[PDB]
């Protein structure tokens, strides 16, 4: 009885948002404000924003009520 | 996140008619409740004079949140804005007038945000002797948890900002067609307010309101950006899911384009007319 | 009018909770009525809300219902019988390392659900884990709790029980992310594994102080970076106990999530889904079904 992971799929309706570590090497964060070293002292890392602004730009797109 | 939220679930109509239907249906509740408590007097105001209020109130919110003296954020605003437009949605605007309920948007979007203020504060901001400062205070505590229930306990708003500045990022990374895209952020902020004066944002997503700033203004300003439609965001391949989005910011573009400002007479008219449907409740 | 008290739960400093039944499905919910100057509707119940109204995980509290009269309200939640709190501390019913897993993986599921929402639970710990008699574990109160996106916003370093804190909230961090989450469900796991608190504070030295006895003080290439949180002040530096001798019966596998979970480097600890993933909830061990976790009757 033994647990095996599956990713948590919940269908956003729009474009495939690449994921948080492959989004340095993609060049998106070049576009971001690097974060200050106080933030990246604590859990912020500047993909954050730009994770979460990607995510909110492709949520609903493919989608009309 | 807004593919979850319950703004796509229940704040997201499939057509302006619908939109109508639901106003159209508060304006005959209110003018029935009238009746049937002790039947067709000239002073109640037709669902399209109250939308022309609602559009009036909506400009006096945008100028209130525009010069709160903290310096309100802009998704505060949209939220305050959002939570007008759904509760002259659902009720009438002569039972509940337009400028305690666009204070108490703006209050209760203040508090859902987290942008901190005091309520000596949000008063203070108010053109009012400070004996008027605490009436509309009273005024508003009275009215939020009203605001509250009529917009059913949804409070998150999900505005078109972020997903403007993450199509931003994502244009200025995948697009290189597209030099210094922040040209077209100035003309689309311009194009995002006047789509934001509009029913737009119960109709799509800000995902698509976004794309259609965007869009718009390239077209605006000669660039053609079908190649971050069809590439970029494979497009290519679905087509009926190109066309449908093609769609969707035409269908907004007209919506954008159609829109008629209150105008001042008007305005003046309603307003009069309004007070004394108030005055004689 | 349609909810009927049926018991006295108790209170928080903002709330009274009464147990109720619904007379349209007589289902057993939790309703809870918030207290009352000039301020409305308190901000903590609009916090729960706002962010309860968004979230339908099996592993989150959902509020089936909101309502209120004049001035005040009263949300209507699942009704969980108990806490993680409660099972921990009563002596009686044993934690074996499979009810142990399955605590981990309920909480851990749930609070990748809410980090893949951008929502950020910060305030993590077994009173706030409840479950009901099916043993289904959800996060319990969403009263500070935010949403961890976006570079504009100033949070607050204080938002955490000291116990459940994070090194770098301590130090004073007004920006974080997932990391304190992480924390705290590593504290909540050694305390599910000893339970007793793990590193109890009398203060935010004190409980800077017991991380850095407990764990070692970060030596700024585990914590790279450290330096220049708001708060932060040097200490000693303690070696730190080694965590098979914190937990000398816990797994190779255990170790290794309770090393991911407590790094000092708030970028390097590990995530809920990348906890997910280890080997420890993999192994053998499976979790115990909700049907077979232990309940403390009474
Ligand atoms: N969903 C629920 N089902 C059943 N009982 C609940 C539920 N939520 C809370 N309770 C109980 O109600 C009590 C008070 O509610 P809380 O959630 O603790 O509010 P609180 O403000 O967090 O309390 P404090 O501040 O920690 S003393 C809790 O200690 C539980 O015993
Ligand atoms: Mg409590």
């Amino acid at each position: 009885a033994l647990y095996e992971y599956q990713p948590l799929q919940i269908e956003t309706y729009g474009p495939h948002v690449p994921e948080l570590e492959m989004l340095g090497r993609l060049g998106y964060l070049n576009h971001v404000r690097a974060a200050s070293p106080q933030d990246l002292a604590g859990g912020y890392t500047s993909s954050l924003a730009c994770h979460r602004a990607l995510q909110d730009a492709f949520s609903g797109l493919f989608w009309q009520p | 996140m807004y593919h979850n939220s319950s703004q796509k679930r229940h704040w997201t109509f499939s057509s302006e008619e619908q939109l109508a239907r639901l106003r159209a249906d508060a304006n005959r509740k209110f003018r029935c409740k009238a009746v049937a408590n002790g039947p067709n007097d000239p002073v109640f105001l037709e669902p399209h004079e109250e939308m022309t209020l609602c559009k009036y109130y909506e400009k006096r919110l945008l100028e209130f949140c525009s010069v709160f003296k903290p310096a309100m954020p802009r998704s505060v605003v949209g939220t305050a804005c959002m939570y007008f437009k759904r509760f002259y949605l659902n009720n009438s605007v002569m039972e509940y007038h337009p400028r305690i309920i666009m204070l108490t948007c703006a209050f209760l979007a203040c508090k859902v945000d987290e942008f901190n203020v005091s309520s000596p504060q949000f008063v203070g901001n108010l053109r009012e002797s400070p004996l008027g400062q605490e009436k509309a205070l009273e005024q508003i505590l009275e009215y939020e948890l009203l605001l509250i229930q009529q917009l059913n306990f949804h409070l998150i708003v999900h505005n078109p900002y972020r997903p403007f500045e993450g199509f931003l990022i994502d244009l200025k990374t995948r697009y290189p067609i597209l030099e210094n895209p922040e040209i077209l952020r100035k003309t689309a902020d311009d194009f995002l307010n006047r789509i934001a004066l509009t029913d737009a944002y119960l109709l799509y997503t800000p995902s698509q309101i976004a794309l259609t700033a965007i869009l718009s203004s390239a077209s605006r300003a000669g660039i053609t950006m079908e190649s971050y439609l069809s590439e970029s965001l494979m497009l290519k391949e679905n087509r009926t899911c190109l066309s449908q989005l093609l769609d969707i910011m035409k269908s907004m573009r007209n919506l954008v384009k159609k829109y008629e400002p209150p105008r001042s007479e008007e305005v003046a008219v309603l307003k009069q007319k309004l007070e004394r449907c108030h005055s004689a409740e | 009018k349609r909810y009927e008290k049926l018991d006295f739960l108790g209170e928080g400093q903002f709330a009274t909770v009464y147990k109720a039944r619904d007379k349209n499905t007589n289902q057993i919910v939790a309703i809870k009525k918030i207290k009352l100057a000039k301020d409305g509707i308190n901000r903590t119940a609009l916090r729960e809300i706002k962010l309860l109204q968004e979230l339908s995980h099996p592993n989150i509290i959902g509020l089936l219902d909101a309502f209120g009269h004049k001035s005040n309200i009263s949300l209507v939640f699942d009704f969980m019988e108990t806490d993680l709190e409660v099972i921990i501390k009563d002596n009686s019913l044993v934690l074996t390392p499979s009810h142990i897993k399955a605590y981990m993986l309920m909480t851990l599921q749930g609070l990748e659900y809410l980090h893949q929402h951008w929502i950020l639970h910060r305030d993590l710990k077994p009173n706030n884990l409840l479950l009901d008699e099916n043993g289904v574990l959800k996060l319990a109160d969403f009263g500070l709790a935010k949403s961890f996106g976006s570079p504009n916003r100033a949070y607050t370093h204080q938002v955490v029980t000291r116990w459940y804190r994070a090194p770098e909230l301590l130090f004073g961090a007004r920006m974080y992310g997932v990391g304190v989450d992480m924390w705290a469900v590593g504290c909540i796991l050694a305390e599910l594994l000893l339970r007793v608190p793990f590193l109890p504070g009398d203060s935010d030295l004190d409980q800077l102080t017991r991380i850095f006895e407990t764990l070692g003080t970060p030596t700024e290439e585990q914590w790279p970076d450290m330096c220049s949180l708001p708060d932060y002040v040097t200490f000693k530096s303690f070696p730190g106990i080694p965590l098979h001798h914190i937990f000398s019966a816990a797994g190779d596998d255990l170790l290794d999530l309770i090393q991911g979970l407590f790094l000092f480097n708030p970028c390097a600890r590990i995530t809920a889904t990348q906890a997910l993933k280890m080997k420890y909830f993999s192994n053998r061990p499976g979790p115990t079904p909700g049907c077979q976790l232990p309940r403390p009757n009474c």
